């Protein structure tokens, strides 16, 4: 009998086998992220080793079946990660130290503590308090401090246990046919099949510079702007050549700068559009909210919901002793069973988010007729790139006025549109820079290009050079500064935001042009627009079922990588930006240092 | 109900079966049938119907259809082309489905050949995919020609328990046997009226008579084939008839 048969049976059985499995170990994390208790401990415990233990041998079947003679792209596309190696081909030494090396960075991640020098016995961690008195500070001491507290208390000794994970996991892709462990992180980008529709995994490595080098007028300029705004703040801090420092980019990180909007308001007395008192007013319950975002749905022409969704999966304010964690997400369940999990309130960033999680169901279910195996989008870039198209959506003022909420006399000017786009891009295009550097020094960290001693140096160099951000105080040698990250001491890719940023603009315009509708981009709404939905019920179906460069066919017609939404949709905003600093020219100078 | 590669048949012969209940009812899930017009059921009139009855998974009952292909279809419960009568698939999740986890109801999966029309195969042998026999042992390309249903209580539509039961009407050279009864009037008299009597029609006008009919007779003649008195198939009583007046 040929393989490609015997390949087949034992996918019947397997993916027959592993639903049930899977299943049961969805409904304990579920069971245990909405009804807390002891028993649901060992309910995920019991119910998710069996999960890795059924695996070992689903995995260890497909090693007898010859993976290079496969045909119809189909079986092989689902056996190349059902035989994937991963950490399977390990002695037991090394494979321990790399789970203790897991283990205790996330321990050191988990405990972070800070105490002042004068009374050790009070810290504060990384949740609120420290950080919302830090970020949200007035006095610069106090923001430099902890920093410092921060940089000292948690990112110190993680230098040799970072360095041990790094070798040992490249070790790792070297034993797993991989160069490096960049390497298998590009690897999501990649497809090894048809021809005309190919993405190598070496080209992410020009193309993220590529589709970010564009951005530079709009992000120097909003840098320019937010640096007059710095000088025309507490002065003898910031200078004309320099840039702005480390401490006060509204973040630990600079991550994400929406906490700086205060501090670099256009105008200032024109309020954004925030009608959450009208609607505490008209007593809507978040039925009516969920209900009113299930009208916009199909409106747009995404399928129905099923019932059991609203019954079994718990919605609003769950009251007593038995609480519930209400991280926004979106369980797939399957198997007929399909939930949410959120604290859903009466609020318009509440109201986003719950079109966020909504459209993540969306997508979850437009990729459901797939068999187990393939209940997943082709990359990453599409899953929150989807969820955050409806948040978009959601934000125009004419879908708050059809949904009764805004004023029938409220009518749109300049002033408050410029602001809405303006706080829209303070998140939005502010992060892609330091999202760039660190995935580029993640990927020269793990091919090898800088040794052990020139790593923060070049780090704090190319934040000065591309990013803009400048060193408080010296650090050389012993402070290990990407260690203190979630996405660096979690194991966890970071190009996934980069490249949702491009494909959820991407999908906004697509939608905004065949949606009929003419205008500035940030008022376009998709609702009561079959042709948009129907476009995106035509492309999410297919998951992934096809490749990336083939999945990027249907909503736009480009395959490659453009930038172009980006400035689409910011084009009045950088348009004012050209006239409004017309004194001040933008850029930066590395040499300049707050202490040197 | 029983299993799908085990299906309850069942021979059913001289019955009156009333198929308005049938037609009325809305616990029928599926109605969706091709041999008979679902109205006539009544008046058409067949011998030894076949009543298979199974639980099944939701999805299956479109594999049920002929040339169809499919899973059940071609390994559990094949049907010929020249179906004449329906098929009755209702949900039935608080029927047979458990909350820990219903596997009772088993269905084919593998199999080395296809099924023939109205075929059931309960053939529990190995099945060898690959190129070695498997002695009855799961070795290598060596898998189980059956396998269970994933009924649970939050499974919705699709997954939940079917309870499907097909009827076959064959019409055989032996007579038929098998259909429903036929809607009695009130009775009229002394008015010129038609009438089909117990299959026997005539048209004329009704009196009450005092002929004694012997006990297993049902109507009477006095020459060539000109009836003069019936009996109602209903109260056991004798009436004659006579032609309504002309000239
Ligand atoms: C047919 O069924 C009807 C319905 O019961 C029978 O009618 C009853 O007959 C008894 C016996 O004479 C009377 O006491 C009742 O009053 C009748 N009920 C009615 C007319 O509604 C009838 O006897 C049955 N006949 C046969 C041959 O089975």
């Amino acid at each position: 009998s040929t393989i490609e048969e015997q390949a087949k049976t034992f996918l019947d059985k397997f993916n027959h086998e592993a639903e049930d499995l899977f299943y049961q170990s969805s409904l304990a994390s579920w069971n245990y992220n909405t009804n807390i208790t002891e028993e649901n401990v060992q309910n995920m415990n019991n119910a998710g080793d069996k999960w890795s233990a059924f695996l070992k041998e689903q995995s260890t079947l497909a090693q007898m079946y010859p993976l290079q003679e496969i045909q119809n792209l189909t079986v092989k596309l689902q056996l190349q990660a059902l035989q994937q190696n991963g950490s399977s081909v390990l002695s037991e030494d090394k494979s321990k130290r790399l789970n203790t090396i897991l283990n205790t960075m996330s321990t050191i991640y988990s405990t972070g503590k800070v105490c002042n020098p004068d009374n050790p016995q009070e810290c504060l961690l990384l949740e609120p308090g420290l950080n919302e008195i830090m970020a949200n500070s007035l006095d610069y001491n106090e923001r430099l401090w902890a920093w410092e507290s921060w940089r000292s208390e948690v990112g110190k000794q993680l230098r040799p246990l970072y360095e041990e994970y790094v070798v040992l996991k490249n070790e790792m892709a070297r034993a797993n046919h991989y160069e490096d462990y960049g390497d298998y992180w590009r690897g999501d980008y990649e497809v090894n099949g048809v021809d005309g529709y190919d993405y190598s995994r070496g080209q992410l490595i020009e193309d993220v510079e590529h589709t970010f080098e564009e951005i530079k007028p709009l992000y120097e300029h909003l840098h320019a702007y937010v640096r007059a705004k710095l000088m025309n703040a507490y002065p003898s801090y910031i200078s004309p050549i320099g840039c702005l420092p480390a401490h006060l980019l509204g973040d630990m990180w600079g991550r994400f700068w929406t906490n700086l909007y205060s501090l670099t308001v256009p105008f200032g007395q024109k309020p954004n559009i925030d009608v959450t008192d009208a609607m505490v007013d008209q007593a809507w319950d978040a039925q009516r909210i969920f209900k009113e975002a299930e009208k916009f749905f199909v409106s747009v022409g995404l399928p129905n919901m099923t019932q059991g969704f609203w019954e079994n999966s718990m919605l609003t304010d769950p009251g007593n002793v038995q609480k519930a964690v209400c991280h926004p997400t979106a369980w797939d369940l399957g198997k007929g069973d399909f939930r949410i999990l959120m604290c859903t309130k009466v609020t318009m960033d509440d109201f986003l988010t719950a079109h966020h999680e909504m459209g993540h169901i969306q997508y979850d279910m437009a990729y459901a007729a797939q068999p187990f195996l393939l209940r997943n989008g082709a990359n990453e870039g599409f899953h929150e790139a989807v969820g955050e198209i409806m948040s978009l959506s959601a934000a125009t003022p004419k879908h708050l006025k059809s949904i009764g909420l805004l004023s029938p006399d409220f009518q749109e000017d300049n002033e408050t549109e410029i602001n809405f786009l303006l706080k829209q891009a303070l998140t939005i295009v502010g992060t892609l820079p330091f999202t760039y550097m660190l995935e580029k020094w993640r990927w020269m960290v793990f091919k090898g290009e800088i040794p052990k001693d020139q790593w923060m140096k070049k780090w704090w160099e190319m934040k000065r050079e591309i990013v803009g951000v400048v060193e408080p105080v010296p650090h050389d040698e012993t402070y290990c500064d990407p260690a203190s990250l979630f996405h660096v001491s979690n194991d966890y890719s970071f190009i996934r935001y980069y490249t949702r940023t491009l494909y959820q603009f991407q999908f906004q315009e697509a939608l905004c042009q065949a949606a009929k509708h003419e205008g500035p981009l940030h008022k376009c709404d998709i609702s009561n627009s079959t042709e948009a939905g129907q476009k995106l019920f035509n492309m999410l179906r297919l998951g992934k079922s096809e490749p990336w460069t083939l999945a990027l066919e249907n909503v736009v017609g480009a395959k490659n990588m453009n930038v172009r939404p980006l400035l689409n949709y910011f084009e009045p905003l950088f348009t004012w930006l050209k006239d409004q600093n017309k004194n001040s020219f933008v850029g930066w100078s590395t040499d300049w240092s707050p202490y040197a | 109900f029983a299993s799908v590669y085990a299906w309850n048949r069942k021979r059913i012969s001289n019955c009156v079966a009333d198929y308005s209940v049938l037609y009325n009812s809305a616990s029928f899930s599926t109605f969706k049938c091709y041999g008979v017009s679902p109205t006539k059921l009544n008046d058409l009139c067949f011998t030894n119907v076949y009543a298979d009855s199974f639980v099944i998974r939701g999805d299956e009952v479109r594999q049920i259809a002929p040339g169809q292909t499919g899973k059940i279809a071609d390994y559990n419960y094949k049907l010929p082309d020249d179906f004449t009568g329906c098929v009755i698939a209702w949900n039935s999740n608080n029927l047979d489905s458990k909350v820990g986890g219903n596997y009772n109801y088993r269905y084919r999966l593998f199999r080395k050949s296809n099924l023939k029309p109205f075929e059931r195969d309960i053939s529990t042998e190995i099945y060898q995919a690959g190129s070695t026999p498997c002695n009855g042992v799961q070795g290598f390309n060596c898998y189980f020609p059956l396998q269970s249903y994933g009924f649970q209580p939050t499974n919705g539509v699709g997954y939940q328990p079917y309870r499907v039961v097909v009827l076959s009407f064959e019409l055989l050279h032996a007579p038929a046997t098998v259909c429903g009864p036929k809607k009695s009037t009130n009775l009229v008299k002394n008015k010129c009226v038609n009438f089909n009597f117990n299959g026997l029609t005539g048209t004329g006008v009704l009196t009450e008579s005092n002929k004694k009919f012997l006990p297993f007779q049902q109507f009477g003649r006095d020459i060539a084939d000109t009836t003069d008195a019936v009996r109602d198939p209903q109260t056991l009583e004798i009436l004659d008839i006579t032609p309504c007046s002309f000239g």
